[PDB]
């Protein structure tokens, strides 16, 4: 059950959910397995927010095992496309897809708890079917691992060749040793 | 009673009322009492916006304010709406003392 | 949970959802696999839109792995019925029909995201009975599958020829080589 | 989730969700397999807009594969019965009692889309008991199928004959094939 | 899911269900499996509207393939014990439970459509457990089954033997073969 | 999907489910097998109305083939336990436990449709365990046999004896049965 | 359904639900299998009817086969802790939580109906693995066996030895019988 | 299901369920299986309490089992982050994250009921595949085990290495051996 907070606003006050109150901040949750209808979603409060103000910066909270990668990718074009910065933030663990789109986040401006965890690893897929159509998707799936290791390489700054000897096989980052990777920029540890 | 400017009342008639006790004599209506009943009703409402331009409630109170302490009110000679007419008797509250009763029903649960 | 947001008009604030939100400034939500009943929803919002202003151009984001042939076909015959321009925009995949739908949007408004995956593939079906029913249903999957191509010949532009041999097995199409296909005409990095 | 809309009336906004606006225009969306709940509603809202205007004509958008015949006939007796035109529009699909819907419109102002898929089919049924049971099942379906044939051959305009001919065995009719059989009288290409 | 209508009325616009709109004209839907639940909530409508209006007639609706006895025999008792008069109209089918109700309607004013199927058959059970309890649910089904003929009888107005050997299997009646055997009154063919 | 409708009064229109509308008429509808959950409602519906009016009569339709029987003490408890007189008015059917509740009804007050099939049997009830735990459990069930056949005695004014020898296997009975055998009053026929 | 009802205020109607509007009279409902989520619900209601008026008696009505053994003893200490005198009612039955709910109850102010049935047994529970974690898994249980009756004993009045004679195995203990076993302080026959 | 309650205040009354009643009150229910959604949702709920008064306490009411390792880090690290001090509460059991989370309560306000139970365990996994994998996924389970004794001995003062060893196997502590450890720092037996 989502529980219901009262806002004190001029116009009298207005009853909004636990997540409403806080989209109204430029505040979202990506929580669970990554897909296309919860993608959706986040896309619509991106340019959402974007129209009320161009200029602020977006917050967005990633506590996520990974998912589909395409309805991931739908929310990275749409972070780079949209004018305001968005900050990414890291809590519980931040897996494949989880940990691309916190690097994703602008520079400066990519956080993660100190108790949290990352996790890096190469694209999964399967096909069944005739010898041809196998090469056919073989293709693909390599050349989204070339994809996503080049963009990854870009928001790190480590070199490409480093990401693939990484990301063959899983990898576990805590906090402080993302920020020498370069998927984040600093840590949380208590409010200044 | 209701604000200024609106189809329903004016406050200035409250004078024309002490002036017939009077015998509309400004003289001694100003040493008088008046006596205002059910002022619970003018009461704002609830998380009003503003926007509604309460004229029955808020508006009655910012008119009542510099006639309670006292002011000169132009009040028409009998039973006429406020024009542009000539003839307005000039009644000054600050002498004129006021009580107003009224039951403020849920008061009780405020305290 | 989809999230509620409020609007300021001259009359007052009102509480729309996140996907009604987006509708009242003509953007259509295209997610998941096809199917009659998501197609009757979209086709009323493409109706409703219409009277509202029959000049403004709609917008319709594909992110979809397919689905059914008849679904989409309703989708389609609509937004060449109606009068505004339909803006396709593809955001994480566009499957045989969200690509049918794709490039069947008006001509230099159809975009994609960069990181976009584009396929296209012939239809697919299956008959169990008697030989007599089954070369019945057998001609109407070559009619259908004729007709798409015809179809996709004309938005993109290919000969027929090129778009049966290319066709005959699922072929994926990146964002710059979808341009170059023609199912797309230009790509959004950012925001200008 | 089912996107609402707003009505703008001299009484004040109102809200309507997608369909029940649709509604108010004279709009009924038949979609999905037919059934007993599915035809009551329908009725009723056929009823309703009698009621309301009985002079207007009513439009029917049918997509479906098909479903029960009795369901079916509550539809159609529905129809001939109120005195408004009720004007059959086919969207993707109508199968055999789709179809039968379709062509049952008043004639004149039924329509079919350019891309749509008709399909007629003879009843099927089964039962399971004794011979004397089955005897009683067997003749209640073929009345059925001379009973539906007699009223496609009336709205259609083709021979008794010529319908068992054809529908005893699936066949499918393009949009123009349907426009010489009789089943609809034009197609709707764009919007003039 | 169910349409939302709007009623104009002095008091003000009221937005009203598509079956709770009906329910306001003395229109009661009996739709699907009888069964115990559904046939209270007809119960209550039915007390209900006596208490608004006893004088004017209730307009009921069958639509349903039968089911308990149980349920349906507490719908019949509620319309025979009510002074308004309950009428009676069969849209798509009316088998064995849904046709005794059919015929328990008012005299006169049982209406039937046109191509409207009445199905009627004995009452059928079972029971498991020793060959005591056996032959006391044997005696009650056997004793249930002359009930419902015997009123079946009275409302028809055949004799108690034709109708025990008719409803000895299950027939098939169609709407004109129904007015011929007493179920139902007239035929509602067009609106006059 | 439960109809709503509208009440129409003095100080304004008020809408209502069809279920909540007769509930202000103090009429509870008790539907299908009885359990706790649906058993706890009912007595919320019983104490809501006590505490309106603690003199109008209440009425409870029946149309259910029997439940718990744990549940079931709990509505006849609580219909003895207020000081309003619940009506039981029987549609359909009174199994066992429906039919324990219509003649739990107070005297005079218990009506039955004309068609109506009213069932009366004794306990069913079943342990696996151990015997000793097995002699626990009988002695409770039977315990609660001969409290439940005393209770219908009472009610029906059937001697307890004739109550066992009638209740040892499943009795249907029809509504003029149930009117000379003691469990209903009258017969509601028509208006 | 829960029916909803509506309470007559100075500032006008309010719609309440069944249970809510009791919980307005200082009433709970425990029914079902305990469990932590139900459990909670309970102490909610405790707790907030405690703001309202600490003073003002609590009634409970108990109808539960048991259950979870923890979730029990929040309600418990709950029950304990406040200063509200909570009466705790038992309807139906009472199994072995639900019996140390009800005997927990304010003395002098716990009543059971006459046809409930109570029954008391010690805990029951059972874990898989390693010898060394069954020692530890049977000492907790044990304890726990251990607390229970020394709490039973506290209420009830009775010796410790007597307690644990009579939970070695299930006893079902009627109305009167709880009365003088100290359970229950007086049967509710009627109001007055 | 929950009960909704009215708020009695001036300006108008507002109806709430009773768990956002609790909300507003400073008061957070953390029940059941830990998890990435209800472990968000929490999040939100004491970052939005801080807004409204960063100085005044926030209380945490733990009945849960225990659950996720990765969701309950999300928690522990909002409770330091935030600046009003936490104040947790065991109610029926703490199991391992339960109780990791009961002990990270701000010194001084960590709470336990008489009767409630608490354990602590080594955390538990598993996973399948090459040898090569296991031997990553192994360590990283072990630098979690490692980690959060450090902090468990942190907050109980006691020595990591009396922790290691307690936390090798299953050990239930009761309320009064918590506050003996140092888990908790008092025990609410009835209010002063």
């Amino acid at each position: 059950l989502v529980p219901m907070v009262i806002e004190q606003t001029s116009r009298g006050e207005r009853s909004f959910d636990i997540y409403s109150r806080l989209l109204k901040e430029r505040v979202i949750f990506l929580t669970g397995q990554v897909e296309d209808h919860m993608a959706n979603l986040i896309v619509a409060q991106m340019l959402f927010l974007e129209a009320e103000n161009p200029e602020k910066d977006i917050y967005l909270y990633i506590n996520s095992p990974g998912g589909v990668i395409t309805a991931g990718m739908s929310i990275y074009d749409t972070m780079q496309f949209i004018k305001p910065d968005v900050s990414t933030i890291c809590m519980g663990q931040a897996a494949s897809m989880g940990a691309f789109l916190l690097t994703a986040g602008a520079k400066g401006k990519r956080f993660c708890l100190p108790n949290s965890r990352v996790m890096i690893h190469q694209p999964l897929g399967g096909y069944q079917g005739q010898a041809t159509d196998i090469e056919i998707h073989a293709r693909e799936i390599l050349k989204v691992k070339g994809r996503m290791n080049e963009l990854m390489a870009l928001h790190t700054g480590q070199s490409l060749e480093q990401i693939e000897r990484d990301t063959e096989r899983d990898r576990f980052l805590s906090a402080p040793e993302a920020v020498e990777y370069g998927l984040v920029d600093s840590i949380l540890t208590h409010r200044n | 009673l209701t604000e200024a400017g609106y189809v329903g009342e004016d406050v200035e008639n409250i004078i024309q009322k002490l002036l017939q006790k009077s015998d509309y004599d400004v003289q001694k209506a100003q040493r008088g009492i008046v006596y205002i009943d059910e002022i619970d009703k003018i009461s704002r409402k609830s998380d009003n916006p503003s926007i509604t331009r309460d004229v029955s409630g808020e508006g009655v109170q910012q008119a009542l304010l510099k006639l309670i302490e006292g002011t000169v009110a132009a009040v028409p000679p009998q039973g006429g709406r406020k024009h542009p007419q000539q003839e307005f008797l000039q009644v000054d509250t600050s002498k004129i003392l006021f009580i107003c009763g009224g039951a403020f029903a849920g008061l009780d649960k405020v305290i």
